[PDB]
């Protein structure tokens, strides 16, 4: 606005100067934080070693499924290895005495036929 | 798989004779030698009824038991005489008596073991013996007495294998002996616990089929054996022939027998006569079916009316179409639908083998578990109790070595069988 | 990978003999065993045959019967050349139309041998899959040995699935009254040891031939040719290697939603007699009670899994629009809770028929494997006879005879009752 | 920096096959040997997808897993056959079942360790492995079951590195197996906690893109793989080519995924089968051109990335890119600010002058999850074909334990139709 | 006296590489380092031949630092002064500060200590870095905290690259800037922001470049920076030393951010038009177009003003030109500080990169104003941040690497409070 300057220096390769126009009119870094950086590591090493113990989980549950199947399979084989030869040695004994029931009725039409000739050779 | 044949008693034997020569014809066997015939099947299933010996030769698997020479040298002297192996003949020498006891107790057990000895041979030789069959009279000792003993002694030895008989229920009319009722009831008893199937053949029938249905005046034991000879070929065929059944004998039984007592197939036949009577070709399939289903053509004297068929087999003979057979078969199940039982479902099955008998181009044979058989049983038990009345002829069994109670003890066992067949007009 | 056939029982064996015959025509093997294709040392059809020796192509089969007779007529008529004398076990005495006999009395004896001669055939196989058991429902060794086998195979062989082809028995071409007992017996012991089980109603087959083949009163070897064809269209998938249905699981993982419910209903497409049809028309046949495989009526039972097994000259482009109007014309008929099916299996291999047989060479054939709830119609139509007999102890004594238990009968009907129930229990929601 | 590739299952593998020969083309590699092409770029970022071996030679960083020989000898016998290192093939022999459990539990864990073994020795060789990608079906066991197992076992070993899959969501129409809904729901679960991004590819889409959009009657598993093969080259390019992106794979993920579940980019493509920029752009932003079976209209986009291809004026490209964001303005969320970034590389594909590919994280994807969970409960209903797993040693409740996981992933996708 | 440059992060490094290039041209140093007091302010007369920059270059991938040990200039630095670090920061602060930072920081910090040791009376540091984006925000933040500890008075000047949607790629941007800018601001002294969008803007209007490159933008920032640092390289009165930089520009500890404006950007191809008048270029400095941060200072109050002139100029001119920047344009001064205009004449004619985009000019001007409108962009960032965090938006990636849900809250908090101080300097 047409002002007057205050010359503030002249050296080899320059010159400065203020150019005041219309007067103004009056109106702790801390080192201890390196432990902050291994609290950051406090919470990573927690999270990662937990999506490790949540995962070293889905693992030996797989132990089950895998084998609590196998284990539930021979649960059948060695149920029906005797649902057989124990239902079938109840058979062997079951007939075998329906044969004897057959025959001891014979020695009885037979040890009856014998004693009534001892009754003929006496009449 | 293989069957032996026991054939004991004048009545048993003279049936057995006629049987053998008729089946021996079908297969074609010289009175001695081997095959002579332009057919070729025959021999598939000849295995079953003929154990074959050295040279050509074919010899029946037969045992002939009698309690006196007489009738053994009838066969050996008659038709197909020297066909049977010489020491398959088990001689008697002694009395027979026309008495059950002699045959079942004294003079029978006297022999018996020598019979068991041939049978043991043949069957122990027989590569897979399936069972025995037997033929014999029921009124008269050597057949009905020895045989019922045989069978009892046959089992026990052979529990195992299935038993089977054509037995000739005796009538008051056309018989020799006053006592037969006694003889009958005593074996009837024996049978009903030891056989697996028993073809009931009444001589009341057999004779009636000749005068009612033949105009045959003087009916022999000849033309009359003739029927049985035929009917027996009938029943046997499909264990001994085609390859359209296959007929285990056991299978054959299982599917025929509901209840382990009551195996009393009264049988029947298609055509008939022998002498100066014919057939004007006219055996038709229809006229062949409503004929093995007419009572007046039944091998026992029942009347498969009052009383209902448990099971019913029929086998058909003659290069004819079975496209008609089942259709006719059905027809009768509808036409006489009433008198089958419901509770065993498909209880009348039939099959067909196409090679006819001596003479006759077409033919049907009927096996038949009718409770109307109760008719037959009740007929003998009927005249028996009229004799055990004030105990007549019994003193021949009294002193022989039999008890008083014993008659009643098996007179009873029959009375039960009676009202079990009656207790099978069911629901 | 590999695949053993067991055929027990007269019916089993003859069905077998009449489809190993048809396999043989399909993969071009001359009777003696040698086939002039470059396809062997020892893939593709190695599922069923084994390159034994340097020339021959033996079936991986074992044949058991308890008489000789039937097994006998294999070592007779050419093909006599096809098997190993080992693989045919015969057994001297019959089962006599009776289960008890087959399972306990006569079975006992031969089972040990069979079981082991099977083990020979499983050993010349690297990764065996399962077994095909062909056997007769009713009837003796057919129900009774088969029952014992399975119990046992179930023990000796782990996962190894088991597929059974049952011949559900039919009054008209049977001889045996005692039938029902035997089927309701086995079918009970058998069902928890089986995986998927094709029933084949003799009556329905007899039916097809009387209608569709003009045969007056058809033979066994009449019926067997026909079943021969059907089985070969079911097993087709695993033999040529199929663009679908290619392994025993994802073959049947398809059909059986529930452990018990095995029984699919088969339907063969163009049965037509020598002395052709549209891709559309044959599909529209599979849904025709006439052409069925078990006598029933699936228009009223609900479908719960549907397969369509195509064989021959077909582009899927066709199969689709044909299906489209199976839905907009006929009876949809689906269960409450399973998609609306139609796994569709295309096999380019044209269907070969037995040379001087009854049927003609077709361009395309269809096969439809549906698991309907109406196939339990024949579960009762059997049940009922059994019921109406046992009610009087009818034939029982023959069983109690050989060695059985009055209550083992009770206890088997008990099972059908309960099954007849599950099959009813799958309707709607 | 370097990526290995796991390619498991008949569906997985036949995709992996087509992928590899198409990308192998772009770089120019002989069915065996080395470079043959007048281009020169190629080889900058060939480092990334190819671990190179002795002689000339280039060999993919690939592992091929299957639970049966069949489909492995398809590749080795087919197109670019003997390109992959002979023992990078992990054989199966056994069943697969078309069943999740077998692949994840029994027959799967049976192998697994031999897979981990190749992966360990490719990735341990790989000088700075940045992550893995995997291809596979979701309805059917060897892919969806073993793979979901693989990835679980792949993490844990490699937490560290980012995971990534093209998974093929099975449809009711055009499928083999009744059960797939079960297989899908079981892996969807698995994925949603172990992958970092997951390209959803519906076969309901893939097939639809051919019949409403291509007049090819009998669509194979061939022309249909062909799409995926293409779309997969699309997505990858700028980790494997220019130098105008640079695409850490992690960076790539961080800027694509807001919320750690829900990484479900439904993709899309420009032209189709065996192009102006406007007409190209209002084509990768049509649904009749999305890879998942959705309709990115019921569901606004979370974030959206597209790579363009062709020596063309991108002075036109953001001039059309903006345009979609304005003519379709409501359908991007506002609460993520510059949520549709794009870039352009100019070396075109096999054939084709101009092309573009679209990754999109749309909550409309909720529509595909809902759809599977829909025929699922409808099945788990009366505990249906479930017995095939029952018996494999799985749990009754373990199914409902994963049916639920999905009904949240539905209703969080639902929950991100929020407010400013 | 002396003066070290640290350039962290891809953007930083490239801005660096394109201005060490331009220092080089200006002081006539052939790439190899040999050139056939004064400018010792930046280079060190190491060995007998070469003229190494007193710089250290850090990035977390190689890639970018890698380009330097490739293209001539490969001869200019010491293999030591370029630190690379194997894995990326991935467009995320957390990673930069805490996870990947941790590891390399100890090395960098020390390789810097090498360069401060070959200096007798070091002044301060120039930290060039990207505002948004990963290592750029995070490492720089960790550096400063630490540099703040290892170096006492020793002032720190930052050149931030305030990030812009059009040429970015990263959505997560705002988070990262608001993050660093919080931790960073109490450890910094005066900080020149450079709004990418504004530079992109100049090139689209003033250079006729269709869609301008990074190395398009960098040449331009290269020019501006070299006009700001000019003062301390030639030693010409005004801003002789880093202390002064603040003493003139920052009246308040917090308020660092001055707005730069470069004068005659005109494109060769136009290199022969009767070039601009001492007047006209002054009358450009006050043109929102030619700004350096997208805002509008016609409505915010100025609170300290500097005019940095370079070239052929007698002050006689400067004056009357300023005179009618007053009596024509918007004065716009604060309640309580003179009416500015410290004016810096440097006789050294401005050199431009040879086959570059701009032309050799006779005079150029530079205007460093500390306006209160430059907090327009403090909110235009803030808003995105706000509207994202409101939905936890991308947060989990951070809580992921190790951070705190609340450290985010607490950083917006600071801007909220700053945005406030910047408002609280208007009138009375
Ligand atoms: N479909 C069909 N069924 C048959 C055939 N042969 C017999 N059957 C049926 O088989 C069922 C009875 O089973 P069988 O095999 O005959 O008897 P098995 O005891 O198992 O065998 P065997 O008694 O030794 O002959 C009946 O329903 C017959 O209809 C055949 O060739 N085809
Ligand atoms: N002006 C300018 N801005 C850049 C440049 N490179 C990246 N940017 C911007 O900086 C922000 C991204 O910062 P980057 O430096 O790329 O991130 P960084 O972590 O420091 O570098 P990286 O090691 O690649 O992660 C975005 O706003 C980009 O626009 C560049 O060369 N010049
Ligand atoms: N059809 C047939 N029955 C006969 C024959 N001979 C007798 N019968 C009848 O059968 C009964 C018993 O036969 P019989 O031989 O006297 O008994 P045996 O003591 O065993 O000889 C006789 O009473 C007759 O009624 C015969 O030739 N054939
Ligand atoms: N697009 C693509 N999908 C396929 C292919 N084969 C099968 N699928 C699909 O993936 C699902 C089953 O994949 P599949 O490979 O059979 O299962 P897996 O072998 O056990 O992994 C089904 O829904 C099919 O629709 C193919 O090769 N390409
Ligand atoms: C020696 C054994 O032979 C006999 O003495 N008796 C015998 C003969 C039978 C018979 C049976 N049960 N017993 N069953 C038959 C049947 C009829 C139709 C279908 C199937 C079989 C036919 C009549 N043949
Ligand atoms: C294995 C590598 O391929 C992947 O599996 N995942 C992958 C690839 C991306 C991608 C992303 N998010 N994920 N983002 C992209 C993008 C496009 C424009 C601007 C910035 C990024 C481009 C498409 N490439
Ligand atoms: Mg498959």
């Amino acid at each position: 606005a047409d002002m007057e300057v205050i010359e503030l220096n002249k050296c080899t390769s320059g010159q400065s100067f203020e150019v005041i126009l219309k007067p103004p009119s009056f109106d702790p870094s801390l080192e201890e934080i390196q432990k902050k950086l291994e609290a950051a590591e406090e919470r990573r090493k927690y999270q990662e070693a937990e999506l490790l113990k949540h995962l070293a989980e889905k693992r030996e549950h797989e132990r089950e499924v895998i084998q609590k199947a196998i284990e539930e399979n021979n649960n059948f084989i060695k149920m029906a290895k005797e649902k057989l030869a124990q239902k079938m040695e109840s058979n062997k004994e079951n007939r075998e005495a329906h044969l004897a029931a057959m025959l001891e009725r014979l020695q009885e039409k037979d040890k009856h036929a014998e004693e009534v000739r001892k009754n003929k050779e006496l009449k | 798989r293989e069957i032996v044949h026991i054939q004991a008693g004048q009545c048993g034997n003279q049936i057995g004779a006629k049987f053998w020569e008729v089946i021996s014809d079908e297969h074609g066997i010289d009175p001695t030698g081997s095959y002579h015939g332009d057919s070729d099947l025959q021999l598939e299933r000849i295995n079953v009824y003929y154990n074959e010996a050295t040279g050509n030769k074919y010899v029946p698997r037969a045992i002939l038991v009698d309690l006196e020479p007489g009738t053994m040298d009838s066969v050996r002297s008659g038709p197909f005489g020297q066909i049977f192996r010489p020491d398959n003949f088990v001689f008697g020498q002694s009395g027979a008596g026309n008495n059950w006891a002699k045959g079942h107790y004294t003079e029978g057990a006297e022999l018996v073991d020598s019979v068991l000895d041939v049978v043991r041979k043949e069957s122990e030789s027989c590569d897979c013996l399936q069972g025995f069959q037997l033929t014999h009279s029921l009124g008269g000792g050597t057949g009905s007495g020895m045989g019922t003993l045989l069978i009892s002694k046959i089992r026990e030895e052979y529990p195992d294998r299935i038993m089977n008989t054509f037995s000739v229920m005796p009538s008051p009319k056309v018989s020799d002996t006053v006592v037969e009722p006694y003889n009958a009831t005593l074996s009837v008893h024996q049978l009903v616990e030891n056989t697996d199937e028993t073809y009931s053949i009444d001589n009341e029938a057999l004779y009636d089929i000749c005068f009612r249905t033949l105009k045959l005046t003087t009916p022999t034991y000849g033309d009359l054996n003739h029927l049985v000879s035929a009917t027996m070929s009938g029943v046997t065929t499909c264990l001994r022939f085609p390859g359209q059944l296959n007929a285990d004998l056991r299978k054959l039984a299982v599917n025929m027998v509901p209840f382990p007592r009551l195996h009393f197939f009264m049988p029947g036949f298609a055509p008939l006569t022998s002498r100066g009577s014919q057939q004007y070709r006219a055996l038709t399939v229809p006229e062949l079916t409503q004929q093995m289903f007419d009572s007046k053509n039944m091998m026992a004297a029942c009347d498969p009316r009052h009383g209902r068929y448990l099971t019913v087999a029929a086998v058909f003979r003659g290069r004819m179409s079975m496209k008609e057979v089942d259709e006719q078969m059905l027809n009768v199940q509808n036409k006489n639908s009433s008198y089958f039982v419901e509770w065993i479902p498909n209880n009348v099955k039939t099959a067909v083998c196409d090679i006819p008998p001596r003479g006759l181009k077409m033919s049907a044979t009927f096996i038949g578990n009718s409770t109307a058989i109760q008719e037959l049983f009740k007929r003998i038990s009927e005249q028996f109790t009229a004799m055990f009345r004030r105990k007549a002829f019994l003193h021949w069994y009294t002193g022989e070595g039999m008890d008083e109670m014993e008659f009643t003890e098996a007179e009873s066992n029959m009375n039960d069988l009676v009202s079990e067949y009656q207790q099978y007009q069911d629901a | 990978r590999e695949c053993i056939s067991i055929h027990v029982g007269q019916a089993g064996v003859q069905i077998g003999n009449a489809c190993w015959e048809l396999y043989c025509l399909e993969h071009g093997i001359q009777p003696d065993g040698q086939m002039p294709s470059d396809k062997t040392i020892g893939d593709s059809f190695n599922t069923f045959f084994s390159e034994t020796g340097a020339g021959k192509h033996v079936p991986r089969a074992v044949f058991v019967d308890l008489e000789p007779t039937v097994i006998d007529e294999v070592r007779t008529g050419t093909y006599r050349q096809l098997f190993h004398p080992e693989q045919l076990i015969t057994g001297k005495e019959d089962a006599a139309n009776n289960y008890a006999r087959g399972h306990y009395t006569i079975g006992k004896e031969i089972i040990d041998l069979v079981l082991d001669r099977i083990r020979k055939l499983a050993d010349q196989c690297t990764g065996l899959q399962g077994f095909l058991v062909f056997h007769s429902f009713g009837g003796g060794t057919g129900s009774g040995f088969t029952s014992l086998l399975m119990e046992r195979l179930s023990v000796d062989y782990g996962k190894k699935s088991k597929l059974e082809f049952s011949i559900y028995p039919a009054p008209q071409v049977s001889t045996a009254v005692v039938e029902p007992y035997n089927s309701i017996l086995t079918t009970h012991t058998t069902l928890e040891h089986s995986d998927c089980a094709f029933m084949v109603d003799n009556e329905a087959i007899y039916d097809i031939c009387r209608r569709n083949l003009d045969i007056e009163r058809p033979t066994y070897t009449n019926l067997n040719r026909l079943i021969g064809q059907i089985v070969s269209s079911i097993t087709a998938s695993l033999r040529f290697d199929g663009a679908l249905n290619v392994d025993l699981t994802e073959f049947q993982t398809n059909l059986v939603p529930y452990p018990r419910i095995h029984f699919p209903l088969a339907t063969y497409a163009p049965v037509i007699s020598a002395e052709q049809l549209s891709v559309a028309e044959i599909t529209n046949a599979c849904f025709e009670p006439a052409n069925q495989m078990v006598k029933c009526d699936p228009r009223h039972g609900k479908y719960m899994a549907c397969c369509l097994l195509y064989r021959g000259d077909v582009v899927p482009k066709d199969v689709n629009a044909a299906i489209a109007t199976i839905k907009t014309k006929r009876t949809i008929q689906f269960v409450d809770w399973c998609p609306t099916g139609f796994k569709v299996g295309i096999n380019y291999q044209p269907p070969t028929v037995v040379p001087g047989g009854d049927l003609a060479k077709v361009q395309r054939a269809v096969c439809m494997l549906s698991n309907t709830t109406a196939i339990a119609e024949a579960w009762a139509r059997l049940d009922h006879k059994f019921d109406l007999m046992y009610a009087k102890r009818a034939f029982v004594h023959w069983y109690v005879g050989e060695g059985m238990e009055e209550g083992e009968f009770s206890e088997a009907r008990e099972d059908m009752a309960a099954l007849e129930k599950d099959y009813e229990e799958v309707g709607v929601d």
